[PDB]
């Protein structure tokens, strides 16, 4: 169980609905998708890295401090205002939060100190139209990009057998030169990675409790969802989009809509996910990653 | 399979004006140091190369819109000032970006309305990186010949705005070719 | 540093300016400083040229000679302390401080110009 | 005590990027408002009950005081089930509604020991934690297995699940366009079974005038006329719906609604747009805490809520009449105005003062205004005393008078001023001293400007004012 | 497809005052503290003179449209039949050989010759000082010409020769009618920098 540190140094576009939307972190779906496409391009085998590996979502970090998503636990006060405005809780204070030891003023201070990047829109045009030869409008369009301070970035949580971890490290060595976002070929999204161990993160990841904090985007398989939702606090997130090299027409190929729990849901009955298939009318199967990575407290 | 890295620096022979804000120039909203978007480089190379001849230009950048789909083979990345230029200008106390004043003459009227434009200082150096993904062995020599031709045309052309008016001329120096993934020799490939 | 402004206000006596000093008495003065201003603004390094050192010496020549001609010029050149600052500029060999002195004298000139009969 | 919350307004209202964006936004806020109104009215019909039972509506909320009967509870649960079915059928993530209720007694309402606030918080808490669990098992399975042949995203409305039609528009947004076209001219909206826009209970909304509405009344048709702030109507089921629908673009020579460029093309300054968002900062306590220990009655809470609703739904319409601004989202505690950069700022200050009068300086406003170029996706366009007295009134007026009296000093001179001021160095200050010496203004203007630049607070105010000038 | 490069030097016959900074300084490169001749000024004067040579009508004065040849050579891309510019002007920099000469002979780079103003009915003078590059200095320029078509090349170079010939009998900079800013061209070279088109038969005086 290692973590992988990511520093960017170039703006990255991550996207929700259009190109001119900017987003800070990315989900396990696009992460596994990038790993899988990099593997296929490299020509190695996918069986090893399909049904053994567990990937957690990407989360941001700052100078020396790491972050995790806000648990969706019922804190019984009544402000319900400063906490709603909080999105990430530093690791130093995680167990303090889950025991209701976080004060309103401390929450305000954390919100004040949480600057880890800013948003930008760069305007771009496209003269590929008749403009080159005849009177034709240049078509302006915008892309949403997000940048980090020189001491920031994203990090991973990965776990599995050591052989799978070695394969993952190889693939990431390959991948640091492809992208991890949107307009990869337009100049966005190259990174350097580094493997680090953290004593505090390790203790947090190997705790023992009664609840569970979901750190990835997963969906229970058909026969286990019924028992999964006995006592659950969760939010669903729709995940759609097109696919890369499935048929002749990109604009005719579009993945089937899929729904999965978010990255902060709390469950009482642990379930195992699966790599659901979201293909139809296609030559090769298309995958989406739904497999949980729990922390028990 | 393997990946080839093309790294080097570019100089502005005359001032450069990408000007995404426009009359400002593109910057980073915190560091305020000007950059060069990779979209500009990619678009100018693609236009010049296409106008130099539609399979090879399809092959390098990839269109994937015409019922047949081709993944891009050459990735451009953004640029930033070199540390050398920052040190040099700080030592010599030189402003990073100039502001030229201009006009325009109304015919039958001959009254000039002024104009203000912001221009990157001459002689700055930007750092650039290209990544090439060799997917067909028998094509690397032709592809690099084409990319050299594209660089050659770009050296004899302009980037950004008002190129016919006397800005945007650039130059390429200190270019090395290094293989970083895989086992393809990248010592017989040249880009001037 | 505006202490020049303070001294000029202290020099408006019951009205006269420096007891008979006029801006045109300063003609040769600002002409010399502006000429040096050009020759120095052309230079690149802050380390002063040594014919530039000679030129600063020649400027000090003009200072004593103007002081010799007129009593009001003498009073002006003595109280507002052109003379130690020129000496320290000669001792320091620094260009930016030379331009600092230049805007100093220009501040004197402008303020006096607005401060007249 | 029954409470309803609308899930996804702030997202679904802000997926607009088209050229007709402004027309939709007025139509989209009105669409969500009318959804809430028709759903609450339909509920009250189920309860065989009166309209007076609706204590508060606005934003995505609603509050009702209904009978505490097992019959009432079963009807509420059943209607909740059908309601959730319908929204899942039409949007499936973008819009959802929540139901919640908690028992209360007469002793509670009469403000005995502040337990009114306790029950208010309890119902809020139950509403806010039932949103955690919105989907049963079988529903979530039902969603994930539809290999259904569908088209692609609506241009005006960002939605993958929706299917486009002619000109790349889906049905919902085209109906939105039509009703937006009808908004400015016609004042009455009808609840009819054929209509134009799809609505919860197998109903449709279209537009009518008082005369054909009258004929509908004598047609004894099961209709509910919804009006545009019109009293003294007396037409069938009179529903003076409270809404602020103002647009300066209709004050031009053409009555037809115009695009965003009608406000961009102003020549008195840069061709840009202004946007303002405002929320009452002290509102949660105001509805919850209220007047402590002596006036926390249900009656006085109702009065407070209605007065806030009337302010945020009538007074804004009259206040905006002198500004080139169009009202988009108004109601609840949210205020959204879009228009010229100068007019947005002036109207923001003026409405701030007027609100301070209406609440007698008891409630305050938190607001933020930005500048963006024209025809930018309005979706992404949207995602006090010192500023008036010192900046707008004193320094801005000084600078305007000086620049009007002395010519040749355009954006270049002010931009050199900016270069010297932003880079807070003493060398820039000496350069600015020389520049003001060279400038041809009255010596008072130059002295005041230089001395303002010498103070950090005064230099920031000066740069703000002069940036406003351009 | 080919490109033709035009190189040469521009000698100031008398004082040139571009002076885009507005006392009244001259434009300078901020890397070397030197006065320069912006390319857009050269190209604008070539445009104006060549347009005035060919037909320039009232209705033509109105719109900044001009003769098809001038528009063809300099590009409009404004209405309908748009034409991408075939000729690119570059800036001019204060050459190195004149660096050496003014360093060896200790010659200033910019005079400050004073001028005056005698208004009438008062005859009161009003003084001013302006800056202008010293006589005899040279600047290096480069042109790039695109051949979007094969046959027209001769005519375009004829028009270019005409434009240069007119410009040599006119002024750049300001105060040209008052003496400043006369230039002459010399040491011209024409070479096909990219492509496969010969240029041995092409000459610009
Ligand atoms: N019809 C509307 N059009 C535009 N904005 C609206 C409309 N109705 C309400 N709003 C504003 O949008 C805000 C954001 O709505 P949001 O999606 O956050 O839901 P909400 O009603 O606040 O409840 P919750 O967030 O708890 O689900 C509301 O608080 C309200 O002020
Ligand atoms: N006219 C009104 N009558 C009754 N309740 C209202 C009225 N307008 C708004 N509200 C309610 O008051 C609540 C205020 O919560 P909200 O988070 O929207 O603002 P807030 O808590 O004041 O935010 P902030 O404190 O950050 O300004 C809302 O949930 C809304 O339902």
């Amino acid at each position: 169980t290692k973590v992988f540190k990511l520093s960017f140094k170039t703006p990255v576009h991550f996207g929700k609905k259009r190109l001119s939307d900017g987003e800070m972190t990315i989900t396990a779906d696009t992460l596994f998708s990038a790993l899988f496409i990099e593997t296929l391009q490299l020509g190695k085998d996918t069986d090893w890295l399909l049904n053994d590996l567990i990937i957690s979502d990407t989360f941001p970090y700052e100078n020396e401090l790491y972050y995790l998503p806000k648990p969706l636990i019922k804190i019984d006060s009544d402000n319900h205002k400063a906490f709603k405005k909080l999105k990430y809780v530093p690791v130093h204070h995680y167990n303090q939060y889950l025991n209701g030891e976080l004060s309103a003023e401390d929450a305000t201070d954390l919100n004040d100190i949480f600057n880890i990047g800013y948003f930008s829109l760069q305007t771009k045009v496209s003269l590929i139209a008749q403009e080159t030869d005849s009177s034709a409008d240049s078509e302006p369009y915008s892309v949403g990009t997000f940048t980090f301070e020189p001491e920031a970035g994203l990090y991973f949580i990965a776990k599995g057998s050591e052989e799978t971890l070695d394969h993952l490290n190889n693939i990431m060595t390959a991948l640091q030169y492809s992208g991890l976002g949107g307009k990869r070929n337009a100049g966005y999204g190259q990174f350097e990675y580094e493997i680090i161990n953290n004593q505090q993160l390790s203790k947090l990841l190997n705790q023992n409790g009664k609840h569970s904090i979901l750190l990835s985007t997963a969906m229970a398989k058909k026969e286990e969802i019924e028992s999964a939702l006995k006592e659950a606090r969760y939010i669903l997130t729709k995940r759609s989009g097109f696919v890369q090299s499935t048929n002749y027409s990109e604009m005719l190929v579009k993945k089937s809509d899929f729904y999965s729990f978010s990255s902060g849901s709390v469950f009482k009955n642990i379930f195992n996910g699966d790599i659901f298939n979201v293909g139809h009318n296609g030559k090769h199967p298309v995958y989406r990653y739904a497999k949980p990575l729990w922390l028990e407290v | 399979y393997s990946k080839i890295k093309i790294s080097g620096t570019i100089e502005v022979v005359t001032g450069l004006h990408i000007g995404g804000g426009g009359s400002p120039v593109v910057r980073d909203l915190q560091t305020k140091l000007p950059i060069i978007p990779g979209s500009s480089i990619k678009g100018k190379m693609r236009n010049l190369l296409a106008k130099h001849f539609d399979e090879r230009v399809l092959r390098l950048f990839g269109s994937s819109e015409k019922g047949n789909i081709q993944r891009a083979r050459l990735q451009i990345s953004d640029a930033f000032f070199s540390e050398k230029t920052k040190e040099h200008f700080a030592q010599n106390d030189i402003a990073y970006t100039e502001t030229k004043f201009e006009n325009t003459i109304n015919r039958l009227t001959a009254v000039a309305n002024p104009r203000q434009i912001e221009r990157v200082t001459r002689g700055s150096e930007f750092d650039f990186v290209f990544i090439y993904n060799v997917d067909e062995e028998s094509q690397v020599e032709d592809d690099f010949e084409n990319i050299e031709k594209a660089i050659h045309l770009l050296e004899n052309d302009y980037l950004g705005g008002g190129g016919t008016r006397g800005n945007g001329r650039i130059q390429f120096k200190d270019t090395n070719i290094e293989t970083v993934v895989g086992e393809y020799d990248s010592t017989n490939l040249k880009i001037k | 540093m505006t202490f020049a402004h303070e001294v000029v206000k202290s020099n408006v006596k019951n009205q006269v300016l420096f007891n008979g000093l006029t801006t045109s008495k300063l003609r040769n003065l600002m002409e010399q400083v502006n000429r040096l201003y050009t020759i120095a603004f052309n230079s690149n390094e802050d380390q002063l040229n040594e014919e530039f050192i000679d030129e600063l010496e020649y400027l000090k020549i003009k200072f004593y000679y103007e002081a010799g001609r007129e009593k009001s010029v003498d009073e002006f050149l003595k109280k507002t302390l052109m003379f130690p600052i020129i000496d320290r500029v000669i001792k320091k060999e620094s260009k930016k401080f030379f331009l600092d002195y230049c805007k100093y004298f220009e501040a004197l000139v402008a303020y006096a110009k607005y401060y007249q009969k | 005590l029954l409470s309803m919350d609308m899930s996804g307004i702030q997202d679904f209202i802000y997926n607009i990027s088209g050229s007709k964006a402004l027309k939709s936004l007025r139509s989209r806020s009105f669409y969500l408002e009318l959804m809430l109104e028709v759903i609450v009215d339909q509920l009250l019909e189920r309860l065989e009950l009166a309209r007076a039972n609706l204590l508060y509506t606005g934003g995505g909320h609603a509050y009702l005081l209904v009978s505490n009967t097992d019959k009432v509870k079963k009807k509420i649960t059943q209607f909740n089930n059908e309601l959730k079915k319908w929204f899942m059928s039409e949007f499936t993530t973008d819009l959802s509604l929540s139901m919640a209720f908690e028992k209360c007694s007469g002793d509670d309402l009469m403000n005995t020991s502040g337990n009114y606030r306790t029950i208010w918080r309890n119902v809020s808490s139950k509403l806010s934690d039932i949103k955690a669990h919105k989907y049963s098992a079988e529903d979530i399975l039902k969603l994930n297995h539809f290999h259904s042949y569908g088209d692609r995203e609506c241009k005006e409305c960002l939605r993958s699940d929706i299917d486009i039609n002619d000109d790349g528009l889906c049905s919902i947004c085209e109906g939105i366009i039509n009703i937006s076209n009808d908004l400015r001219d016609k004042s009455f909206f009808v609840l009819s079974e054929t209509g134009k826009l799809k609505m919860p209970f197998n109903k449709f909304i279209s537009v009518i005038d008082y005369e054909e509405a009258e004929m509908l009344v004598q047609n004894n048709n099961q209709v509910r006329i919804y009006s545009k702030n019109k009293p003294y109507i007396g037409i069938g089921i009179s529903t003076n719906l409270w809404m602020c629908d103002y647009d300066y673009a209709s004050q031009n020579q053409d009555m037809r609604e115009k695009g965003i460029g009608s406000y961009v093309d102003r020549e008195e300054g840069v061709k840009r747009l202004g946007v303002v968002r405002a929320d009452i900062d002290n509102l949660g306590a105001t509805f919850i805490s209220g007047i402590p220990e002596k006036y926390n009655s249900i009656s006085r809470t109702a009065t407070l809520s209605r007065q806030l609703s009337l302010f945020f739904k009538y007074e804004l319409n009259h206040l905006l009449e002198n500004y080139q601004i169009t009202a988009i989202y108004s109601g609840g505690d949210d205020l959204f105005l879009i228009g010229a950069w100068d007019d947005i700022i002036e109207a923001s200050i003026y409405i701030n003062d007027k609100f301070k009068e209406f609440t007698l300086d008891k409630l305050t406003l938190s607001a933020g205004v930005g500048m963006f170029s024209g025809k930018y996706p309005v979706s992404k366009m949207a995602f006090w005393d010192e500023f008036k007295k010192n900046i707008l009134e004193e320094k801005l007026l000084v600078l305007q008078q000086g620049f009007s009296q002395t010519d040749e000093h355009g954006k270049a001179f002010i931009y050199k001023m900016l270069a010297l001021l932003r880079n807070n160095e003493a060398i820039n200050i000496a350069r600015l001293a020389y520049l003001l010496a060279r400038s041809k203004m009255n010596e008072d203007f130059t002295s005041k400007i230089f001395n303002w630049a010498q103070n950090d607070k005064d230099k920031n105010q000066l740069i703000t004012a002069l940036e406003y000038y351009i």
